[PDB]
């Protein structure tokens, strides 16, 4: 039947990338192995979401076999780099490698449902710039929420731009970069499952990531997102939702602008949460020159520290989640972070400041901003 | 813990 | 109250032993006099203390959260520390960061129990290697607490360490410095604690183990290890513990030796498909395999210099590179009598029929077999 | 699964 002959960093890469993505029917437990000309194809579906891989391979014998994703995986992971070979005889395969030799049972190739087809594709980034960007924003989505919306990650496509935004309703990334379009005018707004995304940025690196979501007046039209690049394909379904309106909360100035040190805060928060009630909140108590950041009651503990900070306005007392502070702080990615005030209980912005009076202070243009809720004091 | 002024959202 | 200020490394050091040893209970007491800094941490099972040198700038002493003081001590930068009790709370300083901790009532707080006398020395690192070594193979459930100890022999400058869960047995024989050369004694003492004592890093050349001295050997209680300024004393078990060294067979009818490192490797490539791996031993080579065709199965064959008749026998797989991992040696000897009695596996470092006598180690790891299916 | 021969637990 199928046999095949393959190094195994190779097979072990492509394996794993599948089980990845992947990661109901008992039939879905399996991994679709094809080999056909000089090529071998590694297949998993789950009806969200599908992954293929693409790999050079030897093929002495062309065919089809599926077999458990889950236990090649972990044979092909434990595997010496060497030559692996594979030879699908009667309803097992054998796989064999050096002096280990496997036997795994197949199931019919015949009840492995077909993987969908990805859309045409809309335009192409930079593997890393896609990884990155998705990372950074992909914090703020309501992973795990009840509330579908919140799940997804938000794709706005604009010719040659592409805007990512993510909430969990108490915090909103948005980052904005530019591609590759395949046509000028492709105009776009998806939502995309923000767990299927990250997954797939994450593996997503080598040097291009390609986004299909079709062209034309059939953009979105299939419900489908597919991700490929470097022999690897992906389809994740869209959100059925409507994301909401956010570009009304980035002000043109601020009543304050503090800078600051990300590393430093973000040991300082660190430090001060460990006696936070239930880690609820962090204070900030800004003023020219310093930040006191403290936490805790008589109770259980006080904590308290001084920072020092490029302050504008007049002072300013607000608290925050000490963990969404936090993760926004890391989703920067810079050696500095300002913080924009509107004060009154309203958000705070974070933007990446880059390490080289009285107002309002015009906002910065960047293009990556944390909008962050602040907590009332108790 | 108020949310974000999103609308509608909160 | 007490003030004092040192240096956080040696601040979180010293709290560090006292939070891996271990309502009012959840407190540790930090005590300043003309000997440094004392902290001290209770349990109804094992208490630890740990001291220090500090700048006693006034003394005293203080109760305050064990967890809260060594989850701040662990984070602080390595910055000197200051501490300041006024009033029920303790002012902690450190940089700019500062921290106000509630105290609790001293007078509150149980007194640690007096260590024993000391019985012997020997290096923290043979101590630490020793007991990491034995403590794999003691038991982990408590309706059988005979098995959730170490046992501890010591015959003048001869100590013995054993474990086992009725499958595995390990037993390891060091020499140390007594407190005299007739000393004896047997005591059990809790596995998880003496292991968890043993990794806790105590620092420095020695550790010191009190059981007592003469006939006064375990009335206590008692385990104490001390050393570097710390110490901590453990509850001892109860229960008996088995009679194993007549299980420790004098020869073999088969014996292989093999590389450590490979067989581990093996043994978790075979075994992702099992339970049970299986071992087929005959001149020159062992075929390792496991699984069944209904999920799979997997086999390898590896080198072994062999002698006797070939084999065929079973083990737990886990069991099995426990057995491996605790032998500190590149390479493994197995002493076989049937498919259905111990393996002896022996720490071996880089000629007839039979049977073939056991060779002298001071580690030993006696392995019992499943049946084949 | 036997036990070691432990005399006496098995």
């Amino acid at each position: 039947d199928l046999t095949f002959r393959l190094l195994r960093e190779s097979f072990a890469d492509a394996v794993s990338w599948v089980a990845k993505n992947l990661p109901a029917v008992p039939v879905l437990s399996g991994v679709l192995l094809t080999g056909s000309d000089n090529g071998l194809t590694i297949s998993g579906f789950d009806y969200e979401v599908s992954a293929e891989a693409q790999v050079g391979a030897e093929i002495v014998s062309p065919g089809s076999v599926l077999v458990s994703g889950r236990l090649l995986s972990d044979i092909t992971r434990a595997l010496p780099n060497k030559p692996v070979d594979v030879h699908v005889e009667g309803n097992r395969v054998a796989l064999t490698c050096g002096n280990a030799r496997f036997s795994l049972p197949t199931m019919p190739v015949e009840d492995y449902p077909t993987l969908p087809t990805l859309p045409e594709e809309t335009g192409l980034l930079p593997a890393e710039l896609f990884a990155e960007a998705i990372s950074q924003v992909a914090i703020a989505a309501g992973r795990d929420d009840t509330l579908p919306m919140l799940t997804g990650i938000r794709v706005e496509i604009l010719g040659e731009t592409v805007v990512l935004a993510a909430t969990d309703r108490f915090r909103l990334a948005v980052r904005e970069l530019k591609w590759s379009a395949s046509s000028p005018d492709i105009e776009a707004a998806v939502l995309v499952p923000a767990k299927t995304l990250a997954e797939a940025a994450k593996a997503g690196g080598g040097s291009d990531v390609r986004l299909s979501l079709g062209t034309g007046p059939g953009v979105g039209k299939d419900g489908l997102l597919g991700i490929s690049g470097n022999g690897k394909r992906s389809t994740t379904r869209l959100l059925d939702a409507e994301f909401p309106k956010f570009r009304q909360l980035l002000p043109t100035e601020h009543t304050a602008v503090a800078t600051m040190d990300v590393a430093e805060l973000i040991e300082a928060i660190k430090l001060v949460a460990l006696v936070a009630d239930r880690g609820a909140q962090v204070r900030m108590e800004f003023a020219d020159g310093s930040v006191r950041l403290s936490a805790g009651a008589d109770d259980v503990g006080r904590a308290e520290e001084d920072l020092v900070v490029d302050y504008a306005g007049e002072p300013l007392t607000i608290a925050f989640n000490p963990t969404y502070l936090t993760d926004g702080l890391s989703s920067l990615r810079s050696e500095r972070v300002s913080f924009g005030f509107t004060t009154a209980g309203k958000p705070a912005l974070l933007r990446p400041v880059s390490g080289d009076g009285n107002g309002p202070f015009p906002a910065v243009s960047t293009d990556y901003v944390y909008l962050l809720m602040p907590v009332r004091l108790p | 813990v108020p949310t974000l002024p999103l609308v509608p959202x909160g």
